[PDB]
RNA sequence: AAGCUCGUAUCAGUUUUAUGAGGUAAAGCGAAUGAUUAGAGGUUCCGGGGUCGAAAUGACCUUGACCUAUUCUCAAACUUUAAAUAUGUAAGAAGUCCUUGUUACUUAAUUGAACGUGGACAUUUGAAUGAAGAGCUUUUAGUGGGCCAUUUUUGGUAAGC
RNA sequence: GAGAACAGAAAUCUCCAGUAGAACAAAAGGGUAAAAGCCCCCUUGAUUUUGAUUUUCAGUGUGAAUACAAACCAUGAAAGU
RNA sequence: GGUUGCGGCCAUAUCUACCAGAAAGCACCGUUUCCCGUCCGAUCAACUGUAGUUAAGCUGGUAAGAGCCUGACCGAGUAGUGUAGUGGGUGACCAUACGCGAAACUCAGGUGCUGCAAUCU
């Protein structure tokens, strides 16, 4: 018959990396977690216990909890038709915190800190990110660099 | 008192070792006369 | 030996951390040590790192950050002279004398240190330094023993009742302090007491100058030489305390030469490796050498 | 080959094995098509489009031999297989002037039917002690 | 040059291989005590041999380990048996060297027949001063190169004090 | 189907930016593992068949086993490496900053943790594109044999299987 | 791999190497080296109360597991577990 | 800059051989009354820092050294792949169009960085 347990498919998801095996450094055990921090789920799996379920791998979450050795993610899950809300209680092995988030907090600082000489100098603000665009008239030189032509070689084969 | 030694050693089953096998021996050995 | 590692070997190996080669972690206990309950966040855990070296005993309040462990304050042994303690520096009073030099001089640079006294009576006995209901609570630490064996009446937990009875809560229990009966699953606040005053290098160092004169001339030549009799050892000792507890503040050395002059003759005993151009050129002579088949 | 030219004038080489097993149902009312995993009912070797299948060298005068004589092997396989003249020396790699270089160089230690190379990476040491030729005044 | 690292023997090792378990096992514990006059450690059986007699955990054998200025006179005391003559074998490529006698008697002891007479293996182990790097708990290192026993030291040592013979190829 | 609350909301089978998760394709095997052809060199002082003074705890030996450096060929249930396509999250008013209230939690600690009073911030208020309006409640039909094509793919010699 | 009376291929002893090539009831896979393995010491957290949560999911039951709360205990010098 | 205690990352740090190391430090090293542990004060415990040595540990330097790390229009725009066609071919398969793009190979560079505290010609 067929096997739906747990853990199964993952031999390689729940795997150490190369020569990154064994005990788990204490930068880990450093690590802060307040509710509302957005973390990202990643098992480790010798930390056995606290381990999240294996499809919330590679998933990013809030944190709804902090307690003594785990913190309560929230994630949204599709189920059918619609997202349904899951409350994990994963160990601090299994979490990082979303570099993309922590950064955009520096974005904020900075963004509203553009504002800070933006009005102390009275001009024009102008915040949003605007994507890239199309470029700009150029003149290249010839000098020093004449044009050096090349043409479609030959076949030929090396056996 | 009744002092033991203790093997350091993870093996459990009451087996010769891979290091056994009679082939390996001799045509030789002590034969008194 | 013809145990030269394989190439796969060496490929394939995956080094322990660092100081796990040197041996001088137990990550182990390291983490239990410092990971703080997750809801109590940013709040560190203060570890009693108390180390033993050759001729020193080293006493380290430290906490942890990423970027690297952080010491509120240290007190050594070879700072005893200073308090009037010259002799057995590595002996169990000199621990209990370190143990509360860093008790009183970290709780002053706290400011904890009028209030919470200690003991101050020191008639050894088994207590811990809690606090006074109204008031602020005592600072907590935890003994870091290190790779030490727990063996009861062992040096290090010298340091740690030298550090309770500095008044900082540092929650231990009695079963490893010296005069420890398992027999009697007790205590004899008695034997405890005379090892903190050094009652032990005090019952041998008489015992031996009247059983062998020469042999104590050579263990104790510098008490001899110092005039310190058998027995002034305890008010030695007794008087460390005072002193201890009168100026715990850190004073440091006066030093000759500065850190640039200190550097740039140390290690000006460096050996500066060679450049690539060098070593080539090193190499191509080394060939015309072994160059003609002998 | 061997009759034609000889035992000793050439070396042939099979450079593919089969290594992939083949399955039958074997059908023994009956059985059907119920249960179909079949048994193994031999082996074949997989080969991409490209791939050399037989390898020989020889001398360089025997050539139309081991070609006539690749071609005798050609009708007994399946598909379209070309024959090739390879423009290196031998089973090795290196084309033939760039062969020569190397072994007037020393470069080169007649080793078990294959041949040692002498590199630029090793222990000096012992880089010499192996390959003399190349480091001694020679000629 | 040569002033720490002197030369000791680390320890020896007197090793009864009775091969058997009962009276006889307790009686050539018994041997090994008054020799050392330290108590003795027994060992068990690796596994299992009909062709032996033993049975897995049946405890066979019984030796001792001796150290300090007795096990020098416990090992003179022993080659004294084998007359300060021994093989270009019982050499360890890792310095340390060994020997073997039949009757215990031949070595001071009085009879005593409520005992028996027993065999022994001698096993010395050498080493340096400094041996402790490689077996103290914290900082545990190992030996430089150039020190630490080789075959050819620790037998040219043991041509110069005892004074003996070394044979063989 | 009936509507209800509202009215541009913050939505989206889409892109961009930032930052995650993955072990398939390919690749690799003079890298672990498991397979695999070929010689070469060295070991045995410890499997061994002789010859040589039956002599051999002495030699030259071809044969293994094993070591070392090479060579040809493989893997759905191998692997260091490792795509493409897919896949998670973020891109602010439910935000940012300043002051300082609350508490039995928490701290050596008015220390933190939450939750707030008062003050400052409104052009692009924090990417593109779209938005044919958004949000929401009730209730009930039919259906619950499917088939086909491109590609990925399992059993089978194969099949309009 | 090198060495030690009876001792042999295989008993007991010593050293050197040794990234795990061992071991951890079992299928296989993951995990683990001052351990998760081996030896020892102390023990009943295999206990008490009901709630929250992950998997299969209808986001019903069941089996299983995860993190807390409130108890009463074990252990360690302790943090802890 | 050297050294020690506690570290972060955890080979640019590991491995093998050879050298060198001022000062302080660390060390090996002396001892067994005492607490404590061993078949064995070797380990573990305590006492001296007194009797001795940098021999080792440790720190560096050497190496066309093994490994490990970084880069390159080295291989390769190869292998593989997302999209298109009433594209080619009997077919296996292949090319073109809008895009992504490896591995091995080869070559060049490198061989610990660093936070706290104490201390030192
Ligand atoms: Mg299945
Ligand atoms: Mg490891
Ligand atoms: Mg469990
Ligand atoms: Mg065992
Ligand atoms: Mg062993
Ligand atoms: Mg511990
Ligand atoms: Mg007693
Ligand atoms: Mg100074
Ligand atoms: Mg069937
Ligand atoms: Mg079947
Ligand atoms: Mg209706
Ligand atoms: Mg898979
Ligand atoms: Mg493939
Ligand atoms: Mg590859
Ligand atoms: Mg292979
Ligand atoms: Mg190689
Ligand atoms: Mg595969
Ligand atoms: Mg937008
Ligand atoms: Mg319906
Ligand atoms: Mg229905
Ligand atoms: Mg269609
Ligand atoms: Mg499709
Ligand atoms: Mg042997
Ligand atoms: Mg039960
Ligand atoms: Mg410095
Ligand atoms: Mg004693
Ligand atoms: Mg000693
Ligand atoms: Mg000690
Ligand atoms: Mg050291
Ligand atoms: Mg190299
Ligand atoms: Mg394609
Ligand atoms: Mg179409
Ligand atoms: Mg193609």
């Amino acid at each position: 018959g067929k096997s739906h347990g747990y853990r199964s498919r993952t031999r390689y998801m729940f795997q150490r990396d190369f020569r990154k095996h064994g005990a788990v450094h204490l930068s880990t055990y450093l690590k802060v977690y307040k509710v509302g921090d957005i973390v990202d789920i990643k098992a480790n799996g010798s930390i056995q216990k606290g381990m999240p379920h294996k499809f919330y791998q590679g998933k990013t979450g809030v944190v709804y909890n902090v307690t003594k050795s785990s913190v309560g993610v929230i994630i949204n899950k599709m189920v059918g038709n619609r997202y349904l809300e899951k409350r994990l209680n994963l160990r601090v092995e299994h979490i990082k915190h979303s570099k993309c988030r922590q950064e955009f907090l520096e974005r904020v600082k900075a963004n509203a800190a553009k504002r800070a000489e933006a009005k102390a100098q009275g001009v024009a603000v102008q915040l949003k990110r605007q994507p890239a665009q199309p470029r700009e008239s150029r003149i290249v030189s010839t000098e020093g660099n004449v044009p050096q032509t090349l043409a479609p070689v030959p076949y030929e084969t090396f056996i | 008192k009744e002092i033991v030694k203790s093997n350091t050693s993870s093996k459990k089953a009451d087996v010769p070792p891979p290091s056994a096998d009679p082939s390996k021996a001799r045509k030789n050995r002590p034969r008194p006369s | 030996q013809k145990d030269a590692k394989s190439s796969a070997y060496s490929s394939r190996f995956q080094t322990p951390f660092r100081r796990r080669r040197e041996g001088k972690t137990d990550y182990y206990q390291r983490k239990r040590l410092v990971t703080q309950h997750k809801a109590k966040y940013n709040t560190p855990k203060y570890r009693l790192v108390v180390r033993f070296t050759n001729k020193d005993i080293i006493c380290q309040i430290i906490s942890s950050t990423i970027t690297g462990d952080v010491v509120l304050a240290a007190a050594y042994s070879h700072e005893l002279p200073r308090y009037g303690i010259t002799h057995g520096l590595t002996n169990w009073a000199a621990a209990y004398a370190t143990g509360l030099l860093i008790a009183r001089r970290t709780l002053q640079k706290l400011g904890l240190d009028e209030t919470y006294k200690g003991v101050e009576e020191v008639e050894g006995e088994y207590e811990l330094t809690e606090a006074v209901e109204d008031g602020p609570r005592p600072f907590k630490v935890f003994l870091d023993i290190g790779l030490q064996r727990t063996t009861t009446g062992a040096r290090v937990f010298g340091a740690l009742k030298g550090a309770s009875d500095g008044g900082l809560y540092v929650p231990h229990s009695e079963n490893r302090f010296p005069g420890w009966d398992f027999e009697t699953e007790e205590i004899d606040p008695e034997l405890l007491r005379s090892y903190i005053f050094g009652g032990h290098v005090s019952q041998y160092m008489e015992e031996l100058a009247d059983d062998d004169e020469e042999r104590f001339s050579e263990l104790f030549k510098g008490y001899l030489a110092d005039d310190i009799d058998a027995d002034s050892l305890e008010d030695i000792y007794t008087s460390a305390h005072e002193a201890i507890r009168a100026d715990p503040a850190f004073k440091p050395t006066e030093k000759k030469f500065t850190k640039e002059q200190y550097a740039a003759e140390s290690k000006k005993y460096r050996q500066t490796k060679l450049s690539k151009e060098e070593r080539a050129a090193r190499v191509a002579a080394k060939i015309a050498a072994l160059a003609g088949q002998q | 080959m061997t009759t034609v030219s000889g035992r000793d004038a050439f070396h042939l080489r099979v450079r593919v094995h089969p290594f992939h097993v083949l399955r039958i149902n074997k059908m023994l009312l009956q059985q059907g098509m119920r249960g179909a995993w079949g048994k193994p009912h031999g082996l074949a070797a997989r080969v991409d489009i490209g791939q050399i299948i037989f390898s020989v060298r020889t001398k360089d005068s025997n050539k139309d031999v081991v070609v006539e004589g690749l071609r005798r092997a050609r009708y007994k396989f399946p598909g379209q297989q070309k024959i090739i003249l390879s423009k290196k020396w031998g089973f090795t790699n290196l084309d033939r002037p760039e062969y020569l270089k190397k072994r007037e160089a020393g470069e080169v230690k007649d080793d078990g039917a294959f041949v040692k190379f002498l590199s630029k990476k090793g222990s000096l040491e012992n880089n010499i002690r192996e390959f003399p030729e190349y480091f001694a005044a020679q000629a | 040059q040569n002033p720490m690292r002197d030369l000791k023997i680390e320890k020896l090792v007197l090793n009864i291989s009775v091969g058997e378990s009962g009276d006889r096992l307790t009686r050539a514990s018994k041997v090994l005590e008054q020799l050392s006059g330290q108590t003795p450690v027994q060992s068990k059986a690796r596994y299992t041999v009909r062709t032996f007699g033993i049975r897995r955990n049946e405890k066979i054998a019984v030796h001792v380990t001796v150290r300090g200025p007795k096990a020098e006179e416990i090992l003179e005391r022993g080659l004294k048996v084998k007359e300060y003559q021994l093989r270009d074998r019982n050499f360890s490529a890792t310095g340390n060297f060994g020997f073997g006698i039949d009757e215990h008697i031949d070595l001071g002891i009085k009879y005593d027949p409520s005992i028996g007479i027993f065999g022994m293996d001698f096993y010395v182990v050498m080493n340096r001063p400094g041996a402790r790097v490689t077996r103290r708990k914290r900082c545990k290192g190992t030996v430089g190169n150039s020190h630490k026993t080789t075959k050819e030291d620790t037998v040219s040592w043991f041509k110069q004090k005892y004074d003996a013979d070394v044979l063989d190829k």
